[PDB]
């Protein structure tokens, strides 16, 4: 079914099959009504246009509400593979194969065309009633196969005899691919295939004399192969519209990103292009990209990716050379490159400026602080603070907007959390994040919906209600992971959650082995920590508490000027704690502990509050002053068995009181 | 593209508070005539990119005719010193 | 902190710890290139065809950074 | 000759071939005369040395020699004075040059064949005056070969009416498609139009032709340059840093 491809703003063999389908339904006379879900299928990927930026923009508007199966590939085997599956598609699957067998002239072919307009398509439904004395069923234009059928018929009257040969030559092409087919001898004969065909072929005027020679006029440019063949120009094996390619390439991208799709055909057939069609059809040259991404490919991303935004940007009139860097701003954090993507970005605010135009801007914007989510630690860096677009895209409009406001607040929700503001207010934001995200469409907006989950697992975790926690992960996609933030990203996250489990059924020969990938690995922040946090974990089960002190506070350290995380901050400082006490020294942490315990009752964070206890219960009966710590966890004990995972800890501690 | 109003509860709530120029493209550049192709109408852009089988659709709608309307104007024939563009103006007088 | 390939007469220099990517041309064809703390040293092709002719006089590159011009060793 | 000169693509496979052609070569003395089976006092292998290391500008070798002996045994020939002038135009010596074409157009006024460089010549030259000369005189012979559409095209971009020197330059183009120099040339016209889009696809088909085009990307660069992306085409312009190294302007 393989063969070279080239874009043909003129009637593709495909196109005819449907024209075939749409005769036989509309003619009734045999009866036969084609089911509307094969329609529906065919038709619906030649209907124009549908856009995809390359980046910056997600799902948006693609994803159907409703599955639908993939677009067809232009090959008679595939097309009868949709008619073949019924018990009875057998007689719809033969009605279209003894049409193309009656079809054998390109006079034929005008037979058919010729009827349609004449006969079945008609301009409006006014006339519908007036024509009651037809045999056959009649179309209105504006209906869904009445505008393809009026598309069909415009592209046939707009080109000279040149296109109407090259229709023909490829046809028999198209039909004699299908021969050489295994299933094509599963049809040799079916009876039905010579009465349908025969329907149609009747009322030819001649048959003693003319079709003599008619069958040599046909035989004779046929490669009949008896002698040398007359020399033709190569003639490409399957032609689709742009249209066409364009429903085929969004859905293989999309099926990509995260019935069934035939994925060597769709990419073989797409790397015989003549370099012109892929001028005509720029989104060529992303499908190399996304695959580039794949296997990490530098240099081949690059220009792939220069590549498509040469094409883009000439075609269509409005400039997007706003819209270019950002791209590659996104490609260059991809790659973790992060500084180069920030000269990227300065230039690209420059040129919005002088566009003049306002909407432009509130892309720009949101796009920083989507940049500055996965590396907080260049906050400092940009010309903007980021508590400066809060304030300004809260009030930015009261229409128009949609998702920014969406995007407004979970910005805040973030901040608020890592500057670790009191419960009431995090609650607060998130709660407008939350309402305003699921106010509109939650599955369009795929991005900003799983978005939400990870914030909400996380809040709720560092509140220690993992039964609430439990409930939203499994919302949470995996390897989904995001744009701009490599591809691998979810690989890796994937094997972190693997190391602390293999932590903690001391599994220390596999994180061991972890780690030594870590230091030679380009990291996402937020995985570098984890991976910073897991080393000190591990360094304490070993039981060197010299290097891993030493390194803790280094963490803590720079945890606390670099990015200003509280949340994170608190992790390293109970660890710390943990060190202290488990050498038998733990009184040099009561000055550490103490400070956080007031502080974060202000906060009201239980599970905060609680931990703090528990380390303040075990320092005290290390001392040998357990009678005050166990009338102090008798009071304390019904609140802090309310968190799970610190019950382990609470229950062993329990029967060293006994 | 709510655009905030289209939520149902942040218009209730509203209410109760307030109480393209064109450039050419190579594709439109054709060999002929070195006037580049001007688009009639925005639908025949498609979020702003030209069409290229719109394009000749019109193309091939403004040649047709021209064929027909050749015989208007200037070409006279010899014995009628009066082209036939005001032979059907005289003739539209006629019965009107 | 750069990963740099060479091939038959161009080098690629690729930023790894921190910046983009750099190219450098060389005045003549390169053998082999071997590595040397804070440079590379090349040595031109010798024959290529079956005759076998070489050059003697000088056929070793020494550059620090890519953007510096070469310089010549001393024997 | 020629169909074995395009399969050619790198001046190392060149000496490659070229050594073969003097060890293990020999022609059939019985097809050919006496005294001309020898590779030495052979023409083509002479005329081989002249085309081959200097269309693709590779390291010369056993080439002077031979260029003054053709001069000798063909002192009329107008293909190789096209060839000397075309050597001297493709070092930018221009004055030597223009004298060099000079005697092709006195001797030989008809051969639209090697003209693409003189009109070329000639816009660097300006004298509007003497281009206005060789566009009415050559279009005058016939307006189908590849040079004749680009000879006039230069004669129009001239005098600034760049919206009909634009369309000249796709006619010569679609003539022979081999002539990937009017892409560059395409671009440039669009430039002075203000209209930059147009522009970026134009350099961007000439170096889909052929990545080793140094005016290519030059040209591609520029256009973002005058756009306030300096940044987004520091790409362009570092890929053509290695096409040509040795340039104060890059």
């Amino acid at each position: 079914k393989y063969g070279p491809l080239g874009i043909t703003n003129f009637i593709t063999p495909y196109d005819l099959c449907i024209l075939i389908l749409i005769h036989a339904h509309c003619s009734q006379d045999n009866g036969i009504s084609v089911p509307t879900a094969v329609f529906l299928r065919l038709i619906s990927p030649t209907r124009p246009s549908l856009e995809w930026n390359p980046l910056l923009k997600d799902n948006s508007n693609l994803r159907s509400s409703s599955i639908v199966p993939p677009p067809v590939l232009p090959i008679l085997d595939n097309i009868i593979r949709i008619l073949l599956d019924d018990k009875d598609g057998n007689k719809i699957a033969l009605t279209l194969m003894g049409y193309l067998e009656a079809i054998n002239g390109l006079d034929s072919i005008n037979r058919l065309m010729m009827d349609l307009e004449k006969n079945c398509l008609v301009n409006n439904y006014r006339s519908m009633k007036m024509r009651t004395t037809s045999t056959r069923r009649q179309m209105t234009r504006a209906s869904f196969l009445g505008t393809f059928l009026s598309t069909c018929i415009r592209k046939y009257q707009i080109g000279d005899f040149e296109m109407r040969e090259t229709i023909w030559i490829n046809l028999q092409n198209f039909k004699t691919v299908f021969k050489h087919t295994p299933l094509w001898l599963r049809f040799k004969d079916n009876v039905h295939i010579q009465k349908v065909k025969n329907c149609l072929l009747a009322n030819d005027e001649i048959s003693v004399e003319d079709q003599q020679m008619v069958e040599f006029f046909q035989h004779f440019n046929n490669g009949n192969d008896a002698d040398s063949k007359t020399m033709n120009e190569e003639n490409y094996g399957t032609l689709i519209s742009i249209q066409h390619l364009q429903s085929i390439v969004n859905r293989q991208i999309v099926n990509w990103l995260d019935y069934e799709e035939q994925s060597g055909l769709v990419f073989d057939l797409l790397d015989t292009l003549s370099l012109n069609d892929a001028t005509k059809f720029p989104l060529i040259f992303i499908l190399k990209y996304l695959e580039a991404i794949k296997e990490n490919s530098y240099q081949t991303a690059l220009d792939s990716l220069h590549n498509y935004f040469d094409y883009k940007s000439t075609g269509n009139s409005q400039n997007y050379f706003h819209i270019s860097l950002l791209s590659l701003a996104t490609f260059h954090s991809s790659f973790n490159e992060c500084d180069a993507a920030i000269n990227s970005f300065e230039e690209a605010t420059r040129i919005a400026r002088e566009n003049k135009d306002m909407e432009t801007l509130n892309l720009i914007m949101i796009w920083i602080i989507n940049f500055i989510e996965v590396h907080p630690e260049y906050a400092n860096r940009f010309y903007i603070t980021v508590e400066q677009i809060i304030k300004y895209l809260k009030n930015s409009s009261d229409v128009e907007d949609a998702n920014i406001f969406s995007n407004a607040y979970k910005f805040e929700t973030l901040l608020s959390m890592v500057k670790e503001s009191k419960t009431a207010e995090v609650s607060s934001s998130l709660l407008k994040f939350m309402a305003i995200t699921l106010q509109n469409v939650p599955s369009q907006n795929f991005d900003l919906f799983q978005s939400l989950v990870s914030y909400e697992v996380k809040f709720w975790k560092e509140l220690g209600y993992e039964s609430i926690s439990d409930v939203y992960e499994k919302f949470l996609s995996k390897t989904s992971s995001s744009s701009l933030r490599n591809y691998d990203s979810s690989i890796i996250n994937q094997d972190i959650k693997v190391a602390f489990k293999a932590l903690e059924e001391d599994d220390f020969l596999k994180v061991k082995q972890y780690l030594l990938k870590s230091e030679s690995l380009e990291l996402d922040y937020d995985q570098k920590i984890n991976l910073k946090y897991l080393r000190v974990k591990y360094l304490v089960k070993i039981g060197d508490y010299d290097l891993s002190m030493r390194l803790i506070n280094q963490y803590v350290k720079e945890c606390c000027e670099e990015v200003a995380d509280s949340n994170w901050r608190f992790k390293f400082e109970i660890e710390s704690i943990n060190v202290l006490l488990l050498s038998d020294v733990g009184i040099r942490s009561l000055p550490k502990i103490i400070k956080l315990i007031d502080e974060y009752k202000e906060i009201g964070n239980p599970l905060r509050c609680v931990i703090l206890l528990l380390k303040l219960c075990e320092v005290l009966i290390q001392v040998g002053k357990s009678m005050e710590a166990e009338c102090l966890i008798s009071c304390n004990l019904s609140t802090i068995l309310e968190f799970p995972f610190v019950r382990k800890k609470t229950d062993e501690l329990l029967e060293s009181l006994s | 593209a709510r655009a905030l109003r289209d939520i149902s509860l942040f218009n209730d709530i509203r209410k109760d508070q307030n109480s393209v120029k064109y450039i050419p493209s190579l594709s439109a550049y054709n060999v002929f005539n070195e006037f580049p192709y001007y688009p009639t109408s925005a639908s025949q852009l498609l979020d702003g990119k030209l069409d290229e089988f719109l394009m000749l659709s019109e193309q091939y709608k403004s040649r047709l005719p021209k064929i027909r309307k050749l015989g208007w104007n200037r070409f006279k024939p010899i014995g009628i010193n009066k082209t036939m563009y005001e032979l059907e103006m005289l003739r539209s007088r006629a019965r009107a | 902190d750069c990963f740099v390939v060479v091939l038959s007469d161009i080098a690629h220099v690729y930023m790894l710890k921190n910046g983009g990517s750099t190219t450098v041309c060389f005045p003549f064809q390169i053998g082999n290139a071997f590595w040397y703390a804070n440079g590379v040293i090349l040595e031109r092709e010798t024959s290529a065809s079956k005759p076998i002719e070489f050059d003697l006089k000088h056929k070793y590159i020494t550059l620090t950074d890519p953007m510096a011009p070469f310089g010549l060793i001393s024997i | 000759w020629l169909e074995l000169m395009d399969c050619l693509q790198k001046v190392d496979d060149a000496l490659l071939l070229n050594n073969y052609l003097y060890q293990n070569f020999q022609f059939k003395f019985s097809e050919n005369l006496g005294s001309q089976r020898t590779i030495e006092f052979n023409i083509m292998i002479k005329f081989f040395k002249l085309k081959v290391f200097e269309e693709l500008n590779g390291q010369l070798e056993d080439y002077f020699e031979d260029l003054e002996f053709l001069l000798q045994v063909f002192p009329n020939f107008t293909f190789l004075k096209a060839y000397n002038a075309t050597i001297s135009y493709n070092n930018l010596d221009y004055v030597t040059a223009e004298s060099r074409f000079d005697d092709i157009v006195k001797q030989d006024p008809y051969r639209l064949n090697d003209l693409e460089t003189y009109s070329n010549i000639l816009y660097v030259m300006q004298k509007n005056s003497k281009l206005a000369y060789l566009a009415q005189f050559v279009s005058q012979i016939d307006r189908f070969r590849p040079e004749t559409c680009c000879i006039i095209a230069n004669y129009y971009s001239a005098r600034q009416e760049h919206e009909k020197s634009i369309m000249y330059f796709r006619r010569a183009l679609t003539l022979d498609k081999k002539t990937t120099n009017a892409w560059t040339l395409m671009g440039h016209e669009f430039v002075e139009l203000s209209n930059s889009h147009a522009a970026i696809e134009c350099y961007r088909r000439a170096v889909d032709i052929c990545p080793r085009d140094f005016k290519a990307w030059f040209g591609l660069g520029q256009a973002y340059a005058l756009l306030d992306m300096h940044l987004y085409s520091l790409y362009y312009f570092q890929k053509a840093c290695t096409l040509k190294p040795w340039d104060r302007r890059i």
